[PDB]
């Protein structure tokens, strides 16, 4: 009942986040598939007539789905702004987030390391954007953060110092900006080791990436079933449709090379209709990434867990192949102690409750504190407020609340 | 054409394939009709470009 | 006829026990756990940060702590009434079965 | 334009929002579906294609799915924590929750 | 093709399966894990716990 | 657009033979006896499903 | 007849003061502006 635990120590951490937000564009061209050079197929073909016209429309929705998904996570800003020259952001280094220029591709370490670990009538459509201009739109939108916060999301760039834009953060997430400016090196260290260590950990584990990966062989895995099926028969005396006229009197022949038709049709279908399901689960993703973005790269998130585990600070968007890596920091609470706690103070047979912290005891003596970080202070009129008498609150212990007009009154 | 050499087959060749038809324009503008591989057509006559991601501005740090 | 039911890999009794964790950390970590390692705090301070987030002053749910404290617990009385009650309530874990 | 309404009383309101998590884990065995007992059937199934792995991938698929979704929702603390022994805690009584 | 049938249907009863149980674990951590500033997303009213 | 398109496709669809003499299920039955009209039957009942 | 600052979820009259207040401008600006007196804490001590 009298006993609360406050954190005297802090964690900068930074998770990574991988979300998928575009899959391979891929159109049939369906006499092909299910033709091949045979024009007495394609005479057949033309009585279905609209099956492979729907077929066609589908697919060529998830494509330009694709586009728009990538378009929506990525192209948030209006303008390609420019980091500047000089790099000295407070101690802070964005070396491996930040762009390198030798690199021909312009492409960030981390990015690079990304890029390298992700690995008939059917043909795959590139996608609008190419992976340099998505890391264009990507270097563009950490320049934004770095050198002017969160103002770039909610309008035009409002140049802020990054130690300054860190500590409205720390106000953000309840302490004080002190606690920042007094511990700069500190926290400036502890977030560059934090960077180092997630280059190391993507490349360290494989299914770190997994879910990007995943995506791309569940396309390969449906694009090699739909091969696949060409071979089998269907009931049909024998796959090549060359065969069936050969061998075949024409009457006889039209219905087997009929049921041929029939099941490659329903190959296709089969492929389409999987392909519509993915394409969805794709857009979600993409809709949460677009999200993201926006609350946690171009904001500060009060939800919890939205933006990595603890109390969020900032993010930064990382890409990678078909998919985008958040880094996350977060503040976590460190090295907690037990203090006894009162949620009343009487003075002067007055009610007095912390304006904005919690009462704490040493053991001899009591102060108030911020909740999330152990600042100790002392009692007085100004960290406090009087409301009621003593009697209705329970638990209310007796202490003094100093006042700062009396010294000054007496003297 | 998708996935075919220019020789092969007003010519510009892209990723996606050779483009016929259109002229090839070094200036940079918003996309129109989206060709792919970071090149838009729009009508101006038919003219095929690399598209602009937006306008180069660069924020002051200090 | 080839249909089977796989079992779920989490069973009833291990899903209650993650329940009961989550229901351990909140009334004595308060909001602590979810954003790092727990933190024991009194459950009616962890109400008064409670009322101050929504706005009210802490002052509110110390004067008024017994009222507070009898209208919650006359509400998840009646819960377990309503979900008894209507069927309707649990409604969609039967659609999906 | 000068008249506000402001709230001198309160009401704490507890209400029931039902959500489901996982739905049923199901397999398929392509040949007892359709074939049943007759070999000679089986073999025309074989001729027809190889749609029964592609029907076999997909309900696995959904299997994996549903774990997943249970670990997500539930599976969010690290260690089992266990309620202290003595359940007072300010008059509020978590007996039918607990 | 009635095999394909439930196929189909069951993997669209997956996703919206899915959608619900992303949805849980949302409000698992916004307002289990945390109190919600979010209007009508833990309870109708001001959410406290 | 797209409700009416899927609309359009199916009403569309009906004319498809689907390895049929005809798409017209009256003409197949005046036509053919009734072992080979249900064949061809069959054939479009199976497409339109 | 009298005039009070309130939190806007509960009401808890409080008696209008430097402290709960903060000024900015002047009268005329503002439309729907009433006079009323601001209590100052250190004007008792002052005059002890
Ligand atoms: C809390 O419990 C202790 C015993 O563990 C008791 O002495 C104390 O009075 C209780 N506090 C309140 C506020 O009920
Ligand atoms: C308020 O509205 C009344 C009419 O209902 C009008 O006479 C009065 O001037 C208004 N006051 C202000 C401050 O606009």
């Amino acid at each position: 009942n009298n006993s609360i635990a406050i954190p005297t120590n802090f964690t900068i951490s930074v998770t990574t986040e991988i979300l998928p937000v575009s899959m391979t564009k891929t159109s049939v061209d369906c006499t092909m598939y299910i033709c091949g050079d045979s024009t007495e197929c394609s005479n057949l073909l033309l009585q279905y007539g609209s099956f492979c016209t729907q077929l066609k429309r589908a697919l060529t929705g998830i494509a330009v789905e694709q586009d728009k998904n990538t378009q929506e996570v990525f192209a948030q800003v209006k303008q390609i702004y420019k980091t500047p020259p000089i790099k000295y952001f407070g101690g802070f280094n964005f070396s491996q987030i930040l762009p390198d220029p030798s690199k021909p591709s312009k492409r960030s370490p981390i990015e690079d390391l990304l890029f390298n670990k992700v690995t008939k009538g059917l043909t795959v459509l590139p996608p609008l954007l190419t992976d340099e201009m998505i890391a264009q739109y990507t270097s563009a939108l950490l320049a934004g953060t770095i050198t002017s916060g969160w103002t770039f999301g909610a309008g035009p760039a409002l140049q802020i110092p990054f130690p300054m834009q860190m500590a409205y953060r720390f106000n953000g997430i309840g302490v004080t900006q002190n606690v920042l400016y007094e511990n700069q090196k500190l926290i400036a260290n502890q977030f560059n080791s934090a960077i180092g260590k997630i280059q190391d950990s993507l490349s360290s584990t494989p299914s770190a990436l997994g879910k990007l990966q995943d995506v791309v062989n569940h396309n390969a895995q449906a694009l090699n079933t739909l091969v696949k099926q060409l071979s089998s028969k269907f009931g049909a005396i024998s796959s090549v449709l060359n065969d069936i006229f050969s061998r075949l009197d024409p009457p006889e022949a039209e219905v087997q090379i009929d049921r041929l038709i029939t099941g490659r049709l329903q190959s296709l279908q089969t492929y389409v209709t999987q392909q519509l399901i993915r394409a969805a689960e794709i857009r979600a993703s993409a809709n949460l990434a677009a999200t993201k973005m926006s609350e946690c790269v171009l904001g500060q998130s009060k939800r919890v867990d939205f933006c990595g585990k603890g109390y969020h600070l900032m993010s930064f968007p990382q890409s990678a192949p078909h998919g985008v890596v958040f880094l996350h920091v977060t503040y976590v609470p460190a090295q907690e102690k037990n203090f006894t706690t009162a949620p009343a103070i009487c003075h002067d047979g007055k009610a007095h409750f912390p304006r904005e912290g919690v009462f704490v005891s040493n053991g001899t003596h009591w102060f108030v504190t911020q909740r999330n970080f152990y600042e100790p202070q002392i009692i007085t009129t100004d960290n406090t407020f009087v409301s009621g008498n003593c009697d209705v609150v329970i638990g209310i212990v007796n202490n003094t609340v100093y006042d700062p007009l009396q010294p000054e009154l007496d003297s | 054409y998708q996935g075919v050499n220019c020789t092969e087959v007003n010519v510009f060749q892209t990723r996606a394939g050779c483009l016929i038809g259109a002229e090839y324009v070094n200036n940079s503008y918003e996309c129109d009709i989206p060709i792919g591989a970071g090149i838009c057509a729009s009508y101006q006559s038919i003219i095929a470009y690399t598209m602009s991601l937006g306008a180069e501005n660069s924020v002051a740090y200090s």
